[PDB]
Order: structure tokens, then C-alpha cells, then sequence
RNA sequence: AAACUGCGAAUGGCUCAUUAAAUCAGUUAUGGUUCCUUUGGUCGCUCGACUUGGAUAACUGUGGUAAUUCUAGAGCUAAUACAUGCCGACGGGCGCUGACCCCCUUCGCGGGGGGGAUGCGUGCAUUUAUCAGUGGUGACUCUAGAUAACCUCGGGCCGAUCGCACGCCCGGCGGCGACGACCCAUUCGAACGUCUGCCCUAUCAACUUUCGAUGGUAGUCGCCGUGCCUACCAUGGUGACCACGGGUGACGGGGAAUCAGGGUUCGAUUCCGGAGAGGGAGCCUGAGAAACGGCUACCACAUCCAAGGAAGGCAGCAGGCGCGCAAAUU
């Protein structure tokens, strides 16, 4: 049970640092857009 | 072995108190002449002194050594013990028995 | 018995209180521990909610730290020198904490001498003669050496403390309270504690 | 007195229990548990005076004792157990299954649901808390401490979980335009949407809540639980749906309701 | 200048005796929107009930006064004045209480009439369980 | 049945003596603490016996004292009592160490980058010091992370415990519980603090202070915050906005009686909070007591007595005496 959870938070955990990885690159996407602005 | 008795007031004796008259002592739970009744109780019970003189009602006497002659009250008189032993490894110990 | 209540003395105005309740248990005070240097004799005491509580009575070792180099050790504790709050817990040689405290060197003089391979300590003239740490300062590889050169490099230490070194005993800050947890941790002077420590010793001294 | 209380006056009972005042001395006082004494509704006054299964507290001890009583998915056999807020009381034997939903009167109500709705609970939490390597925690409003929750979970939005296994299915965020039952307070009972959050560093941030009839009405954040993200909920209602009709209304629908029936 | 006392004075956390070859001030924003002052952050003042660089903690209630006395050390009594509403006489009566408040000494320049506001905390001494978070100086008194 | 063990006996009940910023009420705080229980977490996270030890009680049997819910000596015998303690997971990771060894540049030294025998440690809790800045607050010297260690012999955890139905598998492996447990959270709380609010009195105007008065520094003690208590400094603190002292036929509040509007009076009394068990005081046990249907003294009063001693606490329910204008059934 300890093994299976923390491996299964892991790929979510992943996940959800994927996709706020994701809005890092979107910010410095905005601020790409800015400085071609 | 002297083990001790009782005063001619009916006090009993305590070991080691170190006197021959009777003193009063705070009496806890894991002491001689007193059970508590509440846990944690502890109460100033009367006790006479370890020292032995006349001034006493019995002496309390353990035969360690047996004599020469075969007492006629005591030793003639054979009683076996009156429960046999329950937890297994005591069993082993008495009946000296193996593991297997 | 002895308590720790707020109602047996004055208000602000000056005015004496009445009492309106008999001492309750938890307004507790328990005697002080006045703990001494002796062999370690530590009594548990039970406190509020079943929690133990260790007196130390007498206690001579402690897990005192060296905070330059991050490095600590159980080192003895040999004399109280200075206590800032009574100036008669040094006569009685009282730990508490925030007390000022001769300690052995020797742990930390051992690790300095194993870790950076230079002879500290040890005054001028003199050898080790069962060539033990001789050879602790010596005989090391090819890159290994280049690695304690790298650090011998920046490895000085501040005449105060290659002063008390020499002497064998450092000059440590009690920073556990030995009364409660019945330990007599700390840290060693250095820099301006040091310097502030050994001003307030030689004020006291004369 | 020198030390915990064991009994409750009847009289010194909450008033949402409905309890009479002549019958007896004393209140069931709830035993320690999830929920807290004055939010709570102890299983023998739910078994006995809300359904009435029972006449005195001996035959509740002798229902319960039978094992046939299941809050949120496990059997207790305790008449002063505290079964509060989104709990699912599953008695097996008369297959039934209530959720003790508030109803727009601050009691809990009777509100029977099907056996499929019985299997999961909305819980709203109380703090994120990091365990001893890592370990990202929650605390639950019925004292369930879930380890290695989603990350954008954060403290006043509920989490639905499955009773049968104590894990998360789904979670609300606690976002304005969510639906929002009230837990405490004047308006215990009221079921609204979020319209405003209202920050006060260090005193205690309050929140207004548009109803289903544009009845809009202020609450502390502490008593207020998201049931539904928009304007679905995530459970089953009561009916009333929380929307308070004003004591004029209540009156007005109480009297249509008897001449119209006869 | 500073450490007059036999022990030694410090901030507990800032660490003073890294190895070498200015010591560093620990601070913190107290909350409430209240600023930080300059001499809290620039000074070399060590007060462990400082609400900017001790170990004491603002929580509860935030009360306002006008200090009044300035003769203990490191602390101050301030005044506040209100107005109780006796029914009966249809009226207000003018009642004080004088609380003694701790004064960290990054506020250097106060002086009696200053209108002080103070946050609550854990009680510092037998009387105080209040610092002060900002001074605003007296009507006028430019000069 | 008894006896051991566990738990309860800290609630309930009674009374209002004390108590005038005390108690209590509304209001906050606990980022300043403790918490049996309950609920949910945790409970092969540590790298190092297919079940251990010997007492004791009931029991049996000898007793003593005038006397007690007094106990003594002897013969046995149980644990979820008191103790002691391993195997497993376990094969290896991670920090140092550091023999050995590999590859490149240089005439070579030198420079620069990888593998690596052995040994020392490593889990949570306790205690100290340091370094960096996963999640959270209005704000931590928070939570978590890393390093270095420490580990109270009056000794934190890591299960030598019990019951139901019992099966599958060439002796191993498993379901449903009960009990116990470090730590965290939750619950029930409790404690100490915040703001504001009390009757009469000036024939009480100055009081508090080197037997702490108000502060500061550092300790001790405490569950924690703090003159709580020490030591050393400072000379403060409160007051006509009534401090300080005195009185109260004063426990406080929700409330009660009267009352047009205001008010006045009462609230010992069933709910909440407080306090006390004849007067003070001290402590045991426990999560919780300064417990009195617990213990130990003293003072007061009083009971059995073979005169040596033993026992006491109805402001619990009945009831008796006394007191009274004044109040019920052993």
C-alpha cells in the first residue's frame, strides 16, 4: 500500500508539474508576446 | 530460620526496621503488612521491631535444616503440592523434557 | 507545595490580592535539579499528561558543537568558569543553561587532525612517539592529496581558539537546559562571544 | 470541575436535536468522534426520535448491538456516536440509506438516498499539513487525515470520497459561482451560490452567497461547504433546497397546501 | 555601544562565526499591512521582544493609545481614553485604562503625546502583552 | 464463586463559606500549552524464537490482637501483571571514507574527468549546532528537506497477546475481528492570556517597593507565556476618570418580582461558569485531583477500648440533635 500510493502519486504528481510546467512556459510565452509587442 | 511474628498487641513484625518496639511507618503498595485498597494508596500502619525479646504473642519459625530425629508433627506428616504447573516451559524445566 | 501561581502577589496598582481558590496541582513548582560535574546520575520525573521529565543531578559529558565547521562530539565537561545569571553558581559547580564551561578539545582536535592533516595543538618542539597520527598526516594517493590540499587551502583557524587548542580545554555555551531534558548539549565560543567571554572571566578574575 | 465532563443536561443539549424537555434529566451526551458535540446528531436520537425504529434508549442499544446500523461504510455499535455533516447512515437490513443533510431550519432532516448515492461523501477539508518525508496530507471536517492527495487541493474545498475504499474521486475548488450549503450560524441550512469572498487578515474572512431566489445573505468562510461546482450539486436535496422561504411564505404555502388537500 | 548585560546579546537565529578568507540582521514583516521600519532592518539593536526582530508574535486584537510615560526601559505606558454609555443617565462617562506596552528601540525618536498603535501578543512581563507596531508623532509638533 | 489484570472511582449529587477587576458575561487568542477516550492516519521506512525468565494472589494449611474492610509465616500455581528479548523484511540503496584502477592534453612533471576493495554511519521520537529555501499563514525562529552528532540503565516506538469460521496450495501462504502501541491529526476538554463591563464607603487620599513593588538581562521551575522564582541592574507602577484600605444579610451570569415611558429591587435555588467538603496545610496514584464516600500531619470537636491501641468526616439520599419566625419519608 505505501509502494502502490507513493508510486501513484508520483505519476500524478508528475502530471500536475507537467501542466504548471506547462503555465511556466505559458508566462514566458506571454512574456515572448509582450517583448514582440 | 526466625521469619518472625506478632506482637502481644497483635502488630506484626517488618523486616529490617531495625528496632525492638513498635513504630509507625507510611505503608505503599509493595510493603509488608499492608495490601492498599485504592491504587497508589499508602497508609501509616503500626509495625513491631525486627529485634526479637520476650515481649511478643508468636515467632514465626522455618525448620531450613532438618535434625537427627523425625519430629512427630511436621516431617512424619507428608503433604504433596497441591496445584501442578500450567505455563508449558516450566513443564520442561520439572519433567526435564527436550524441544522436539 | 511550592507553586508557580499569579494570584499570590500584587496587582499593578499595589493592591494584595485575597486568594478565592487553594493552591491547585498545575501551579507546580518542583525543587531545582542544581545539577553538578560527576558521574551521569539522571532521575526521571513525571510531569503533566503522563510525560517524563529528566532531572540531571550530576552530568560531566555532553554533544557540544564546533559551528565554524559544522562538527559536534561527546566531549567532557571538566569545569563551570562563568554564569551570567548567579555569580555564586560557579563557587557550586552549577550547569544550567547559558553557563560558561571548560570542555575537552580532543574530539575536535582528532577530527581537524583527520580531516584537514595538520598538526594543531601539539606545542612546538615535541613528536608523537607511538607515530600513530605521525602517519594520519602522511602517506596519502595521487588525487586524495590534491583533495586535502584543496582544503588545507582555506583551513585557518582564529588564534583564540589555537590559544585553548594548546591548553586542551575550549570554552563552550551551555544550550540545552540539563534540569529538563537532562542533557548538557551546547556550542563553543568564537569570535565576539568568545572575545565578550574572556573580557567578563578576566573582569571577575582581577 | 477537575476533570472531563461525562453527562449532558437536556436542557444544556443544542437546540437542533429537537429533544423535549420532560421526559428526562439528561441528553445522550455524544461520545468523542468526527464531528464536534453541538454540529453532531449522536445515532440514538437519530434511531429513536428523528425515525422512531425505537421507543426507549435500551431498544437502540438493541438495534445497534445487532450490527444492522453502517455510518459512511463501517458498523458502530456505539447509541452516542456522533454521525454529523454529508454522513451516510446505511441501515442494511430495512435497505435504506440517509444522508444527514441540513434542512432550511437548522436541524439535520431525514433525507432518504439510493443505495448507488450511499457509496461515495463530500468532505470538506480543514488543513494541508506535509508528513514526516514529504508526504503531502489533508484533514478532512470528519477528522480523516488522507495522505498523498491531488496538489490543487487547498484548505475550505471539499473532496468526494469513496466510503468503501477512503479515497478521492473528484473535488470542488473553492471558487466564486459554486454552490455552497451552510454549515453554522444564522443561515445554517441555506444552500446558495459563492458571489464574494471578503479577506481580513487576522479576524475572520466572511462570504456572501446569492440564492436560488436572489436572496443574498453574508456568512463566516468557516461555515460554509461548496456541494456542487456552478449550479449542480454533487449530492442529493432536500425538499425546500435550501433556499429559506421568509415565515410570511412559510404561512402562506402551509395553509394552501391543508385547504387544497382537505 | 551595545551588549552591557554579563551574557552575551544576540539574535538567536542569524549565526555570527562562519569561517573567513557586517554581521547579517535577521527581520520579518509582522502582517497586517503594518511596514517594517528602516532602523529595525539598518540598526544594530538586539531586543528578543521586538515584534520586527524577536521572538514574539501579533495575533488578535490591534488597539491604538497615546503614550504617556516613557520612564521604564525598553517599554512605555500609553493611555486610551473612551466614553462608557451609563443607560439610565442617557449619557457617556470619559474612562481611561493605562497599559504598560513594550517600545522596540528601532522606534528612536518618540516622544509623550504620540498616538502609538499596539497588537496583542503573548505576554512579555507581569503587565505587558502588547507591542508597539507604528508611532504617529503628536497634532503639529513638526518641529 | 473467588483472585490477579484492565478500566471507572476527577462525572453525578450537595452547599454558597470564601471571593469586589477576583469570580462571571460578551469578545479574541493559544504562532505560548497539555489532553485517557473517540475518529482517521501511521504501526517489513532502522541494514543489526513453532514463543524466553521467576515471582505472587485466589486455593491449601498454621496463626496473633480486646478490637478494624488489621494482617503475618509456610506449601503451590496463571498472564494483555512485572520482566527479558530474537528471527524476518534483507538484496541492497544513500553520505562519508578511501586502498586500487581507467581515459584525455603535455618530451615528462603537471593539468582534467570516471569506476572502486575495506571500514564508519544512516527510520521515526529525544537533545544540540549548522546549511538551503515541498506545502501553508496576515505574519514563524512553521511544516518538510539536508549535514553533523546525542540517545537519560529512575531506559520512547519497531506486537513473545486473545477469539470466530478455517481453507487453498509439494511444511509454506491466507479471511473476519478483540486488545495494545511511538507519533500526528480530530474529538472531549482543561489551563493561561486580550478588549470591555460590578454594590456601598473619603469619619479610607495617597498607596505599592531591597521577605518583588513596575521594568530590563540571563537562568531556575513549569505542560507552556510571564517576577512564577532566583541573581544582577534600572526607579519605576497606580490615583480625584476615586488608586490603596474598609464594609457587604456579596459566589457571578442566564434570569425573577414590580414597571406608561424611564427605572427600582432581587437572583442561596434545578441551566452555564466558579469555589468548598469541620479549619488550614502537604502529597500518592492517574490522561485528568492539590481528590477528602483517597492518603499524611497539625488545630478543633467527637467514637470503640481488656488502657496496649484502633477508627472518623451526611455543605450526598433518608434521618436525628441543635439553632431558630422558618423548611417533608431512616
Amino acid at each position: 500500500k505505501n509502494k502502490e500510493e507513493a508510486a501513484e502519486y508520483a505519476k500524478l504528481l508528475a502530471k500536475r508539474m507537467k501542466e504548471a510546467k506547462e503555465k511556466r512556459q505559458e508566462q514566458i510565452a506571454k512574456r515572448r508576446r509582450l517583448s514582440s509587442l | 530460620r526466625i521469619s518472625g511474628g506478632n506482637d502481644k498487641q497483635g502488630f506484626p513484625m517488618k523486616q529490617g526496621v531495625l528496632t525492638h518496639g513498635r513504630v509507625r511507618l507510611l505503608l505503599s503498595k509493595g510493603h509488608s503488612c499492608y495490601r492498599p485498597r485504592r491504587t497508589g494508596e499508602r497508609k501509616r500502619k503500626s509495625v513491631r521491631g525486627c529485634i526479637v525479646d520476650a515481649n511478643l504473642s508468636v515467632l514465626n519459625l522455618v525448620i531450613v535444616k532438618k535434625g537427627e530425629k523425625d519430629i512427630p508433627g511436621l516431617t512424619d506428616t507428608t503433604v504433596p503440592r497441591r496445584l501442578g504447573p500450567k505455563r508449558a516451559s516450566r513443564i520442561r524445566k520439572l519433567f526435564n523434557l527436550s524441544k522436539e | 507545595g511550592i507553586s508557580r501561581d499569579n494570584w499570590h502577589k500584587r496587582r499593578k496598582t499595589g493592591g494584595k490580592r485575597k486568594p478565592y481558590h487553594k493552591k491547585r496541582k498545575y501551579e507546580l513548582g518542583r525543587p531545582a535539579a542544581n545539577t553538578k560535574i560527576g558521574p551521569r546520575r539522571i532521575h526521571t520525573v513525571r510531569v503533566r499528561g503522563g510525560n517524563k521529565k529528566y532531572r540531571a543531578l550530576r552530568l560531566d559529558v555532553g554533544n557540544f558543537s564546533w559551528g565554524s565547521e559544522c562538527c559536534t562530539r561527546k566531549t567532557r565537561i571538566i569545569d563551570v568558569v562563568y554564569n551570567a545569571s548567579n555569580n555564586e553558581l560557579v563557587r557550586t559547580k552549577t550547569l544550567v543553561k547559558n553557563c560558561i564551561v571548560l570542555i575537552d578539545s580532543t574530539p575536535y582536535r582528532q577530527w581537524y587532525e583527520s580531516h584537514y592533516a595538520l598538526p594543531l595543538g601539539r606545542k612546538k618542539g615535541a613528536k608523537l612517539t607511538p607515530e600513530e597520527e605521525e602517519i594520519l598526516n602522511k602517506k596519502r594517493s595521487k588525487k586524495i592529496q590534491k583533495k586535502y590540499d584543496e582544503r588545507k587551502k582555506n583551513a585557518k583557524i582564529s588564534s583564540l581558539l589555537e590559544e585553548q587548542f594548546q591548553q586542551g580545554k575550549l570554552l563552550a555555551c551551555i544550550a540545552s537546559r540539563p534540569g529538563q531534558c537532562g542533557r548538557a548539549d551546547g556550542y563553543v565560543l568564537e569570535g565576539k562571544e568568545l572575545e565578550f567571554y574572556l573580557r567578563k572571566i578576566k573582569a571577575r578574575k582581577g | 470541575a477537575r476533570g472531563p465532563k461525562k453527562h449532558l443536561k437536556r436542557v444544556a443539549a443544542p437546540k437542533h436535536w429537537m429533544l423535549d424537555k420532560l421526559t428526562s434529566v439528561f441528553a445522550p451526551r455524544p461520545s468523542t468522534g468526527p464531528h464536534k458535540l453541538r454540529e453532531c446528531l449522536p445515532l440514538i436520537i437519530f434511531l429513536r426520535n428523528k425515525l422512531k425504529y425505537a421507543l426507549t434508549g435500551d431498544e437502540v442499544k438493541k438495534i445497534c448491538m445487532q450490527r444492522f446500523i453502517k455510518i459512511d461504510g463501517k458498523v458502530r455499535a456505539d447509541i452516542t456516536y456522533p454521525a454529523g455533516f454529508m454522513d451516510v447512515i446505511s441501515i442494511d437490513k430495512t435497505g435504506e440509506n440517509f444522508r444527514l443533510i441540513y434542512d432550511t431550519k437548522g436541524r439535520f432532516a431525514v433525507h432518504r438516498i439510493t443505495p448507488e448515492e450511499a457509496k461515495y461523501k463530500l468532505c470538506k477539508v480543514r488543513k494541508i499539513f506535509v508528513g514526516t518525508k514529504g508526504i503531502p496530507h489533508l484533514v478532512t471536517h470528519d477528522a480523516r487525515t488522507i495522505r498523498y492527495p491531488d496538489p490543487l487541493i487547498k484548505m475550505n474545498d471539499t473532496i468526494q470520497i469513496d466510503l468503501e475504499t477512503g479515497k478521492i474521486t473528484d473535488f470542488i475548488k473553492f471558487d466564486t459561482g459554486n454552490l455552497c450549503m451552510v454549515t453554522g450560524g444564522a443561515n445554517l441550512g441555506r444552500i446558495g451560490v459563492i458571489t464574494n469572498r471578503e479577506r481580513h487578515p487576522g479576524s475572520f474572512d466572511v462570504v456572501h452567497v446569492k440564492d436560488a431566489n436572489g436572496n443574498s445573505f453574508a456568512t463566516r468562510l468557516s461555515n460554509i461547504f461548496v456541494i456542487g461546482k456552478g449550479n449542480k450539486p454533487w449530492i442529493s436535496l432536500p425538499r425546500g433546497k435550501g433556499i429559506r422561504l421568509t415565515i410570511a411564505e412559510e404561512r402562506d404555502k402551509r395553509l394552501a397546501a391543508k385547504q387544497s388537500s382537505g | 555601544d551595545i551588549q552591557t548585560e554579563r551574557a552575551y546579546q544576540k539574535q538567536p537565529t542569524i549565526f555570527q562565526n562562519k569561517k573567513r578568507v557586517k554581521l547579517p540582521r535577521y527581520y520579518k514583516n509582522i502582517g497586517l499591512g503594518f511596514k517594517t521600519p528602516k532602523e529595525a532592518i539598518e540598526g544594530t539593536y538586539i531586543d528578543k521582544k521586538c515584534p520586527f526582530t524577536g521572538n514574539v508574535s501579533i495575533r488578535g486584537r490591534i488597539l491604538s493609545g497615546v503614550v504617556t510615560k516613557m520612564k521604564m526601559q525598553r517599554t512605555i505606558v500609553i493611555r486610551r481614553d473612551y466614553l462608557h454609555y451609563i443607560r439610565k443617565y442617557n449619557r457617556f462617562e470619559k474612562r481611561h485604562k493605562n497599559m504598560s506596552v513594550h517600545l522596540s528601540p528601532c522606534f528612536r525618536d518618540v516622544q509623550i503625546g504620540d498616538i502609538v498603535t499596539v497588537g496583542e501578543c503573548r505576554p512579555l512581563s507581569k503587565t505587558v502583552r502588547f507591542n508597539v507596531l507604528k508611532v504617529t508623532k503628536a497634532a503639529g509638533t513638526k518641529k
